[PDB]
RNA sequence: CGCGCGCUACACUGACAGAGCCAGCGAGUACUCCCUUGGCCGAGAGGCCCGGGUAAACUCUGUCGUGCUGAGGAAUCCCUAGUAAGCGCAAGUCAUCAGCUUGCG
């Protein structure tokens, strides 16, 4: 049988994305944190007014 | 109105154009000078050019027939092969266009598909309702009148064909209620001459078919560019 | 009455029209060939073995129909012909290029019935028409051999007649009794 | 600011402020047509900010 | 991240007073090797599934072939363990 | 006839499955199960529209053949198709 | 004068009209013929009180019918009770009422949904 | 006892432009399989060098099948 | 960062081209998706013209054939007849709801 190799990380954690190129997953990064932020400041200028 | 300065003003035109790598379209700019008022005057009609509009090589027709689309689809297997059948990819009803085409999707895949479109005069009040305004008020892609009138109620076979010859290449014109328009002549890729000859049997037309109460409600033709400035032509 | 008959060459059948002698159909789902295209006396249903060994059996309709009903792929070397019964509707049989003939019904995937006995291709075979022939089969071979055999008794043929020839035509006559094989220039 | 889709009583309301942070300080508001029509903010909008 | 084993977590279940002997991964691991590389799995004709104790059936293909030092091992375990599924 | 295909005036006599089969010499095997295999009101096409879900044993009325095409409609994508389950049974019966 | 019978059919929101008058045998929906309406294995469905009754009673009558609404199937169940309540509301009114009582007899034994239409309330096990 | 077999050998492996695996198929199944080229192009390459759509790769004479790796390389030529 | 609730993608229940055939709720002189390259008539503000970014489903007949072109673990929850599930169309009703809500077939 043409046996393959499984593909996985070795030092594995849930916490982490695993990507190759680091351009994208800074972009990734960059565009998590701003809907993290933005979510955040929504959530505080809806509760001052109310 | 003499064409020389048209062939001047056209010259210049292509040399401002200038100064695949062009493809523009060049067309005048009617003015007129009252209101326009008559819808059978707002009905859209076509200019049969001497030096036609249409390269014809590769492009294909759409032909909007209204009664029995299976009356002509047999047609269109009948009547000419060298011509007609390489460019009639669909013979389409109107009970058939509003049927399957409502929706976006269903009419932007026909606007990408067909290459130029061909309809009948009882069909073309219907269009613009029909077909979609992607379909209609944006770009040139829009259908031309072919006149397919005397079982349904159909000029002659040949007659048909001669007409569908003569429309294929020929330029539309729209009126619109305002008192300006603007109607393509040709690419920026042609000779200048037969720009010439377009702008001058389009100017003849234009003003003794269509335009009421004609050289009293003429205003200036300027031969404009897609995005350049306008050349004067009979202000 | 039926206006149905097939014609096999090269790696597609081609079910023609008797009374417009067209092309009616045209069936390609064949890998390598098509050795005969045979239809069923009801008139539905074609058979037809390959060069890769396999035989399909498919549906026809009158129309455009090639809705496959079964595959065999038992004898792993080509099939010559492969015939249906003239009487029973579901019961067929194949001399494959091998050595065997052999007997399959329809609903199973085993053949019903093995026979061995020739020593080279066997290529032509026909069933034997006839009220009391109801279950007998001819096959003539490359070695020279026509063989009939008892369907009934699965050892060796019942009648063997030793030719000159490589055979290659069998038809057994309407009453049953007589048989012609052709082989050779005679 | 502008009416954008109007239906029987919300309508969507454009040219008027430029981000969804300014919406959400302005919730609640009392917001007025020229007519008279009284009427309320109440939530911003997501696909045109 | 790494499987509950007997090699660094014997103070932790020794600590915690549950039976240091069940925790044993090396025990699949052999296992897993020795079928892997038994020739009826190289024939075709080896099917092998593993159950754990929290209830996991894990289908193990016959055309993979693991690692075979136990480090790789728990580091494939347990990605596997929480994505379900390892691509080749 | 007052409207009718050929085939249907062909088979005017009795009543007949998708109008080519019969009903006539059909025998139950088993004893136990010839109450609740119901061959006995014949019908034309599975499609009907029965209550037969209305309380117990209801089902054991209904013909076998509609049984068959309400149990081929069975997973998650072929739940309220039933032209395509009448479909499926007059292509397997041919 | 003219022997004349209007009678409708009913489903979830499909409706049928057929007068049935005195004529050579023809049947149409729509001012098509009943071998065209209809899905290709519901025809089936609209010829079962043809069927039933046999052609010699509709040998004598000429039945027009309009749908609205509905599906396709709603429709096809429209039409064959509209069909058979149209031929026992005939066979009522002009010939006499032992045919009527036959031909009301033979489509209750087959299926009583030909006759009388049974809405689908809402009434699960209260 | 001698019939030609001179179209028989045809279920092989053909070479062509990139791809060396080109067996029979169709005739444009076959085209698919290069690289780059689609299944709606695959149709306007058959329709001009005057190839049967019903034919197989490998049903092709040593004429018509350089035919079709001449107009792969310059689709211009060919009108298009 | 976590959690679910919706939404989307994930192929045999396939793709392409045709043919045919089906709903119901919906009518406030009221409704419009942007923003711009140019030119017309505009002393000026604007208006024009030309470019750039009544169903789905279903049924029937043909053309091609599995090809990153893969239906969700432990658990946990819900559901018994026009119910589960698929599908579209319409409205936007002083609270809630456009990242959706509620009707209707």
């Amino acid at each position: 049988i043409k046996t393959y190799i499984p593909k996985f990380e070795d030092d594995f954690d849930p916490d982490k994305h695993y990507d190759p190129n680091r351009e994208r997953a800074e972009l990734a990064k960059l565009k998590a944190e701003h809907k993290r932020e933005r979510k955040g400041a929504l959530r505080e200028l809806r509760k001052d007014a109310q | 109105v003499d064409p020389d300065q048209t062939l001047k003003a056209c010259k210049a035109l292509l040399a401002h154009i200038k100064k695949t790598v062009a493809e523009t379209p060049i067309w005048l700019t009617l003015t007129t000078k009252k209101h326009i008022h008559d819808s059978h005057r707002l009905q859209p009609g076509k200019i049969i050019l001497p030096h036609p509009l249409n390269t014809s090589e590769e492009i294909s027709v759409c032909l909007i027939t209204a009664d029995p689309q299976r009356f002509y689809k047999n047609a269109v297997a009948d009547e000419f092969p060298e011509d007609l059948r390489a460019k009639i990819g669909r013979v389409i009803d109107i009970s058939h266009l509003k049927a399957k085409f409502k929706a976006y999707e269903a009419q932007r895949k026909l606007f990408s598909e067909h290459d130029v479109f061909l309809a009948d005069t009882r069909i073309i009040n219907r269009l613009p309702k029909a077909l979609g305004k992607t379909f209609y008020k944006t770009t040139t892609k829009r259908p031309i009148p072919v006149v397919l009138m005397a079982n349904a109620n159909a000029r002659p076979i040949p007659e048909i064909v001669a007409e569908i010859r003569k429309a294929i290449g020929a330029a539309l014109v729209h009126l619109s209620p305002s008192t300006n328009t603007a109607i393509k002549v040709g690419y920026a890729n042609w000779e200048p001459e037969k720009l010439a000859a377009n702008i001058e049997t389009v100017i003849r037309e234009l003003v003794e078919r269509f335009v009421p109460q004609k050289w009293q409600n003429v205003r200036n033709f300027y031969v404009k560019g897609p995005e350049t400035a306008a050349l004067p032509i009979y202000q | 009455t039926n206006d149905l008959f097939a014609v096999t060459a090269g790696p597609r059948v081609e079910i023609f029209s008797i009374r417009k002698r067209e092309p009616l159909k045209t069936i390609g789902r064949f890998d390598s060939e098509a050795h005969c295209g045979e239809i069923r006396p009801d008139g539905r249903v074609l058979v037809a073995g390959e060069d890769t060994g396999r035989m399909q059996v498919f549906d026809v309709g009158q129309g455009t129909r090639a809705v496959i009903l079964k595959t065999w792929h038992i004898h792993k070397q080509p099939v010559w012909v492969t015939k249906w019964s003239p009487t029973e509707l579901t019961t067929l049989m194949s001399c494959s290029d091998d050595k065997t003939v052999r007997l399959w019904d329809l609903p199973s995937n085993d053949p019903t019935r093995l026979f061995t006995g020739h020593t080279d291709y066997v290529r032509c075979g026909a069933f034997m028409p006839g009220s009391a022939n109801s279950n007998l089969l001819v096959s003539g071979s490359y070695d020279e051999t026509v063989r009939v055999w008892d369907a009934r008794a699965p050892g060796g043929a019942v009648m063997t007649f030793k030719h000159a020839d490589p055979i290659e035509d069998v038809l057994p006559l309407p009453s049953g009794t007589t048989l012609l094989a052709a082989s050779g220039n005679a | 600011g502008t009416p954008w889709k109007i239906f029987k009583n919300t309508a969507f309301i454009k040219d008027m402020f430029n981000s969804s942070l300014e919406i959400a300080k302005f919730e609640g508001a009392a917001i007025r047509t020229v007519s008279g029509i009284r009427g309320q903010i109440k939530r911003a909008l997501s696909k045109p900010e | 991240y790494t499987l509950l084993n007997s090699d660094e977590h014997i103070g932790i279940m020794r600590k915690m007073n549950r039976d240091i002997s069940d925790a044993r991964p090396d025990i699949t691991h052999q296992c897993l090797l020795t079928l892997l590389d038994s020739p009826i799995n190289k024939a075709g004709k080896l099917q092998i599934y593993i159950q754990t104790a929290k209830g996991v059936l894990i289908e193990v293909s016959p055309t993979v072939r693991i690692p075979r030092t136990f480090k790789r091992f728990a580091g494939l375990m347990v990605q596997l363990l929480h994505r379900l599924s390892i691509k080749g | 006839y007052d409207v009718l295909p050929k085939e249907v005036l062909a088979e005017v006599g009795s009543v007949k499955l998708f109008n080519r089969w019969s009903y006539d010499d059909i025998e139950i095997r088993d004893i136990s199960l010839t109450d609740y295999i119901q061959i006995r009101a014949p019908v034309y096409i599975p499609h009907s529209a029965g209550r037969y879900a209305v309380k117990r044993f209801r089902k054991a009325n209904c013909p076998i053949i509609e049984r068959l095409t309400n149990s081929l409609m069975m997973h998650g994508r072929n739940n309220g198709k039933k032209l395509m389950a009448v479909r499926i049974v007059a292509h397997a019966f041919e | 004068s003219v022997q004349a019978v209007q009678v409708f059919g009913k489903k979830k929101n499909a409706t049928a009209v057929a007068r049935c008058v005195q004529g050579k045998g023809l049947i149409k929906v729509n001012g098509k013929p009943l071998k065209l309406f209809a899905p290709e294995i519901l025809r089936a469905k609209l010829y079962e009180p043809i069927l039933i009754l046999g052609t010699d009673k509709f040998a004598d009558v000429d039945i027009r019918i309009r749908v609205a609404g509905g599906g396709h199937t709603s429709q096809v169940y429209a039409v064959r009770q509209a069909i058979a309540k149209s031929i026992v509301a005939y066979y009522a009114k002009y010939v006499d009422e032992h045919s009527k009582n036959l031909l009301k007899q033979e489509l209750i034994q087959f299926d009583r949904s030909l006759l009388v239409a049974d809405p689908r309330r809402c009434e699960p096990k209260k | 006892s001698l019939v030609s077999g001179e179209k028989t050998n045809f279920n092989h492996i053909l070479r062509l432009l990139n791809t060396n695996v080109d067996g029979k198929q169709k005739v444009v199944y076959a085209l698919t399989q290069i690289k780059g080229v689609g299944r709606r192009y695959s149709n306007l390459v058959c329709k001009k060098a005057d190839v049967d759509l019903k034919k197989r790769a490998g049903e092709l004479t040593s004429e018509e099948l350089e035919r079709l790796v001449t107009i792969i390389q310059n689709p211009l030529a060919y009108k298009i």
